[PDB]
């Protein structure tokens, strides 16, 4: 069993900076790929960010590159996805998960996150 | 009975197999432990990713065994016992995992970042092992350059002679709650065959 | 072990007259040769026919209260003329037994007596780090005989800390009054050498035991008998030492 | 009697011994067996049949009936393989939910070749080019197509046959290798890339699914009989 | 070596031997743990008797096994260690007791009371199991009414099969110083064959 | 090893309703059947009452019936003989066994009880 | 020199191995061995010899010479067999003292036939007709005549026959069975009932004793070397 | 099935190879535990030598096993498990040492002074054996005057038999730290012939 | 599907089964072997090659190269042994860093026939008769020449042959003596004292030195893989 | 692994009667002879004293004899010589090891002492 906590996952608004980060249990980041997915409301799943920490090879989405920076450890073992300059469209679901890999592609993975949502939405 | 002459010894074999060089090696035995993570938190040291360059010489039952000998050719047995873990006191959860293990060829692009090309490989061999089930096993035969590997080598040009690498990640994203896991790989050396048997090295490694 | 049934009550008298002895048995058939096993000949002395005649010991009463009896050989035929001689003037013996013991009652008298076999039978002292114990005339009763009891030997521990029910591992036959009058044991040579010194080592343990209690019809015998008729087979000593007269 | 001597084993109750006890039934009239179709003789040969991977096993799609649906997306030539499945059994999630990893599990160790079948389900009309990779043992998983391309692979055509066949050989180091995950001994690396593209007639939906079938080869066996059972 | 065609698969066999589904159900495993006692006190609770239905579908080790396969013929063998110890915290004694277990074909009176004529029985197998010494041990064969178990029956008419009923009580009488005992079952299905075979059961039973 | 405590077992007089008790050790009450036995002072031993818990199945002896009650425990795995309207042949020495059984006979029975003596005598 | 590997096990002492250690004593002449009668080849001999069955272990009656005679009684038509044996070795105190039981408590397996000899020790005069009869496996104890009487039975005559034999199959569940009070798997019942009773002669004594042997058959066997011994 | 007739018993053998003779004694047992040392110290107790008569009658195990028996003749394995460790609580040092076991042959002198010339025996067998390998063996044969060794001897002249004497010392100088050790020895009885079989001694011994 | 089964041990690795695993490298070409003079084919064939007895280790001399060379000293006629060699290969730390002895450490019995030699380098015109002396297992070793001169025993004579052999049988209880120090099982010993004593030519050096060497028979052999390796 | 701790080595002045002392560890006294011996400065090994405690059996150097005394412990199973009488060519390192033996060999020994230097010289 390896587990992949998702966490730093909060409402921001519209030009947001937040980070998120998930841990790995039962196995070294080096033999996982590590990338993300957003479960865009209503609509299917689409490839974020993703690098392997072995070498670390860097990969984003078309609409995510340049804003948004992944990012690996291998003393904690986690990924730090820079989530910068976050747009309306950018209010979906993320879920950290472990590849081969070594990027953005609905299968090629193995263990799942549980579930976190960034609402980007400038509210009162 | 009480006889003492100075003849050869005395009669012939009396059963000796389990004494033969392939049942004398037909154990395996722990050759490291690398451990690996799916970390939320952006950990660049344990960084998924773990790499360990394939050399006995890192434990010592297996080495002063091997080491009774100069050259040897020996088909690679390899064991991957994966065995996980929560990190942080929490009643966090998770998915079943699923680890990648590749084995590369001797004289390779060793990775490094957990990202990078050198982890799709188009020709270097991998196994995708879900977790909880009978651990992984690949067989990887005499991959010598040579006509046998020298266990000593007398010279110049220690690397010793190269079995590969392995580099072992998580495949599935960034779980909130982070799991740890230890790969213990085990070596059972078959069809081994040696050549000039030294005296064995009596020390300390 | 001894399940056998024979007739019941009585057929035809064959008469056993070994040299100057005589025994009229009861029939003669179920007799019962220990381990399977003849008294040969060493593979010396033989005194045959002359040493190898029916000696007849002491008739001993079975009474309700009846705990048993045990006897030794050679030992119990140490008194017994030629046999007796030729035990006392040489250091060498060996020689097997044809025990035959019978016992007559009437169809009226209920029980059941087991004869046991014991080889080598020490008799009661849990004195592992020490046996023997009693004395050569406290081990030794002779032509006499020695009590079981409920110099003292446990019956339902054969004298000797082994239960009694077990006791049928030993070569055996079960007198049962109802069936057989007769018990026949031929017991072969059994010690740990060739041949021995028979003053000394105890080579056999005859044991009869009371396996049913006695029970007579309202008012008859208030006690029966039983006999032990025993005859040294294929008898051989070495070598004779100064027919030391008495 | 026989002179025996009782050994050390005595009164020892072996679970795993074989030896023959008193029948508690004398002449019991037992029911004849008859010919029901499908006797089984070892349980190796139920992972003799192909059974469906569950290729997507991510969030939402995980327990759901979606979990073996392949979608082709109407996504660019980006290099990053269209799945890459890793042949490690217990190491990796996915192989393990199948009938040939269900047997996996009762054994510690396995030999012999695994084949992989890929029933491609999109509007007959409908053609393109796939390339069906494997990566040996050790080596890298490979991430862009020529790589992959360079070893052993097909180059199935959607057009022309439907069903793609891939039998992953038994290049091992060992003469039996492992069922669990104590190192991440990554053997093979099925890898499937966009060769070409998917090309389709008129306005036929531009995203259909493909389906994955893993199976044992007659020279497949296992040996050590563990388990695990919970509550 | 590196080889991708389409053949049949490459081989033949390599041996699969305890793999077979006799050497796949070989394997003893815990059935139930029926628990009695010698109250000189009135238990009406424990009173002596325990009476347990012989069904797998208790234990999970052996049922998920079971479950593989649709139709099943199997001649079962029983292994009955029983242990005991003494209750109350007392210096009390006992001698070795006899435990009476007896196995009850499938479709018969099952016993209540550990009176009841039920347990005389002129019929019922019973086995008399004097305390330390080897673990008793019987073999009830094939005892379905049908061709086949019916591991999973479909239709109408859960009481899958019956393999009968066991009932274990003390033979000795009231003893001042109450004596617990557990009866441990073991069931080794032997000359096992089966027929269709389903998916394995995935979740918790 | 079984055990079964004979307790309960004290001085009454001419038409006493005295309770023996036995607890079941090392075995299930319903597995064995459940015996008394009285050694009359210079006597053989005489069945007195014996039950099978499992499906309970009374029997008494001739001269105890009617007056002695044998019932037993499931839970606590006892047997209760209540030895009601004593009289003074019943000064004898009661032993509990397990049987199989399922009453009153010398032999059929297995594991036995120490001893204990209620003697039915009326004194000052 | 030989190119040799020590090979994991060297420098272990096996309890059970068999190796060939140098001989300590150079031509000791030993003395030969001699046909001292009754070698034994197995334990298993031992027991295809016939012990008696302690029937009666009360708390009077046991460990005195009085747990061999089973007594058959002045007593009524009481349905109440008059002896009630369970055929299960360990798990009833009983057979565990017999010789055929001494051996099971060296080993954890038993298989094949045990045969049952009673020897009527009564009045030659005396007849009467018992009942012995036998219950297989789980199937309980039968406690009236008529039940039992159903069951495999012999009507031992007291007046003809004074030893009977009834040999109790082999009708087991699996190929061996235990030697363990683990369950309460209850085997066979030896029962004897009164089919009769018993008639006398005149007024020979109304109470005579029977005695009970047990052995193993030619077919019987053991397995697993286990052992048990205390201080 | 449900048969009985009065036949022998029913039918022939059904494998019966791990309960013979030969199986049944084949398991070695301790027999005793010999404690010596090196004292630098003037112990005129344990004072370096420990010896100990070959008599099965110690321990229990081995003992009630041959009592089967009334005569048996075996050719006598032993094996010599030889552990140590320091007394004193202290940093004390030492070099690896090496243990004399003495065999002696039935009816010899019996040595007493860990010194006296009965220690050099131009006769006695004895076992030099270095610590830290695998433990010493030595294969004694029937040594019995007899043609069988009688465990119940009956008559008069315990000293059931005399398998000999068994005696260990350092053989090292006195050193600073004292070094204790014990000496394990084990007795497989090996080609064991057996003669009239006995009641087992129900008892204890 | 073909119905197959389970059984208990499915999915458990054992570390020393022997199964087919999926070889990592299809195809891959293996150099072929070549005759490298040396092959070796079992452990056992290092131990039939003599190696040197360390036979001095004391305080000084242990661990020096002075550790072989045995000193005939100028010292008088003193029975107390030239020197003693307890044949109790672990139970004795002197046969234990030999070439025969390492190998002994890999497993926990042995069986068959130890020689000895002993190769005398003294002054060619030097000469002497000593006498090496061997008592079998359980006897003390000898202490008086007398004593020792009545075991196995050869007069080895300095000036005709030097090198001297002496086989030490196997006259051992047991079908495999152990390599564990549980008890000190005085196996042999081999003995030297001095026959007569050394004549020296002239006034050459009159302390010279021997060597000794152990080795395995043909009939030599071992069981039960062990082992022990320390940090 | 057999432990010979010596101890009991110290500075004495000609004609001193000092005593060394050795333990037992791993074995059994009376299975190894035990004995002394001396590295005279700049000269090689000497014997001095040798008994093997399992029947006591006493010889001494040529030198050495009469004055020292060597004895054994079989309950500590220690071995105390008794160095009477030093002298100053007695200015020795002395050894205690475990032999076979049972005397002064050079060789025919196994376990050896660390190491102690008894001084015989009068000095202020």
């Amino acid at each position: 069993q390896v587990q992949l906590q998702e966490s730093g996952g909060g409402l921001v608004q519209p030009g947001g900076s937040l980070t998120l980060s998930c841990a790995a249990s039962g196995y070294a980041v080096s033999r996982y790929s590590m990338g993300w997915f957003r479960q865009a409301p209503g609509k299917e799943n689409e490839g974020v960010a993703a690098i392997d920490s072995s070498g670390v090879g860097t990969t984003y989405a078309d609409s995510v590159k340049g804003r948004f920076t992944i990012s690996r450890d291998n003393a904690k073992d986690t990924v730090y996805l820079r989530m910068n300059s976050l747009k309306p469209e950018d209010t979906a679901i993320y879920y950290c998960a472990s590849g081969f890999g070594l990027s953005l592609s609905r299968y090629t993975y193995a263990y799942w996150g549980q579930g976190t949502q960034v609402t980007v939405s400038s509210h009162h | 009975p009480s006889d003492t002459v100075q003849t050869r010894h005395v009669v012939q074999h009396r059963s000796r197999s389990e004494s033969s060089i392939e049942s004398f090696f037909a154990r395996g035995a722990c050759v490291t432990i690398m451990t690996v993570d799916n970390p939320a938190s952006t950990t660049n040291k344990d960084k998924l990713f773990a790499v360990w360059k394939i050399t006995y010489k890192d434990t010592v039952q297996l080495r002063r065994k091997l080491e009774f000998f100069t050259y040897s050719r020996f088909d690679m047995e390899l064991t991957f016992v994966v065995t996980a873990n929560f990190t942080e006191t929490n009643n966090g959860h998770a998915l079943n995992q699923v680890y990648q293990i590749m084995y590369v060829p001797p004289g390779a692009p060793v990775p490094e970042k957990w990202d990078d090309y050198t982890w799709q490989t188009s020709s270097n061999p991998s196994i995708f092992y879900t977790y909880g089930t009978a651990p992984a096993r690949i067989s990887v035969p005499y991959v010598g350059i040579s006509n046998a590997y020298s266990h000593f080598y007398d010279g110049f040009s220690a690397s010793l002679n190269d079995f590969g690498i392995l580099a072992v990640r998580v495949v599935n994203d960034h779980n909130p709650t982070k799991v740890t896991s230890k790969i213990r790989v085990y070596l059972k050396p078959k069809h081994i065959r040696v050549w000039c048997p030294r005296p064995p090295r009596a020390v300390a490694y | 072990s001894p399940n056998i049934e024979a007739c019941g009550y009585s057929d035809r008298v064959l008469q056993l007259t070994l040299g100057n002895s005589t025994i009229t048995t009861q029939e003669a058939a179920n007799s019962v040769v220990a381990y399977g096993r003849w008294p040969e000949y060493l593979r010396p002395t033989e005194p045959d026919v002359a040493a190898c005649r029916f000696y007849t010991l002491d008739t001993v009463s079975w009474t309700k209260e009846s705990r048993g009896w045990w006897w030794k050989l050679p030992d119990a035929l140490r008194d017994m003329g030629l046999f007796g001689q030729n035990m006392y003037y040489h250091y060498l013996g060996r020689s097997g037994y044809t025990v035959h013991v019978q016992c007559n009652a009437s169809k009226f008298h209920q029980g059941a007596l087991g004869v046991f076999a014991v080889p080598e039978m020490c008799l009661a002292g849990d004195s592992n780090t020490t046996t023997m114990h009693t004395s050569y005339q406290n081990a030794n009763p002779g032509e006499k005989g020695g009590t079981f009891t409920g110099f003292c030997p446990v019956d339902y521990l054969l004298g000797n800390g082994t239960l009694l029910g077990n006791a049928f591992v030993f070569p055996h036959q079960i007198i049962n009054l109802r069936t057989n009058n007769c018990a026949t044991l031929v017991l072969p040579y059994v010690n740990s050498l060739s041949i021995d010194s028979m003053v000394k080592h105890n080579n056999w343990g005859i044991a009869i035991l009371p396996l049913a209690p006695l029970n007579f019809a309202s008012e008859s015998s208030p006690e029966i008998p039983i006999t032990l008729t025993i005859a040294p087979m294929c008898c051989e000593f070495n070598g004779l030492r100064n027919i030391t007269l008495p | 009697g026989l002179p025996v001597m009782n050994t050390p084993g005595s009164n020892q109750y072996l679970t795993a011994d074989n030896f023959q006890s008193p029948c508690a039934l004398p002449e019991f009239d037992v029911t004849p067996p008859i010919d029901i179709p499908g006797e089984v003789k070892n349980m190796m040969e139920l992972a003799e049949i192909d059974t469906m991977i569950p290729f997507d096993l991510s969030a939402t799609k995980k327990n759901t009936m979606e979990m073996y649906r392949v979608r082709l997306s109407d996504k660019p030539h980006t290099d990053d393989p269209i799945l890459c499945l890793s042949l490690s059994p217990a190491s990796d999630p996915r192989l393990s939910h199948t009938m040939l990893g269900e047997i996996l599990n009762y054994y510690t160790h396995w030999a012999g070749s695994l084949k992989f079948t890929f029933l491609f389900c999109g509007s007959m009309m409908a053609t393109g080019k796939l390339l069906v990779s494997y990566a040996p043992p050790g080596a890298d998983p490979p991430k862009k197509r020529k790589e992959a391309m360079l070893g052993t692979h097909v180059i199935w055509d959607i057009g022309l046959q439907s069903s793609c066949t891939m039998v992953v050989p038994w290049i091992s180091n060992t003469t039996y290798r492992q069922t669990i995950d104590d190192s991440f001994t990554e053997g093979g690396y099925i890898s499937v890339f966009y060769q070409t593209r998917i090309v389709v007639p008129l306005s036929t939906p531009r995203e259909m699914d493909i389906l994955g079938f893993v199976s044992a080869c007659n020279d497949f066996s296992v040996r050590l009989l563990r388990d695990t059972t919970h509550i």
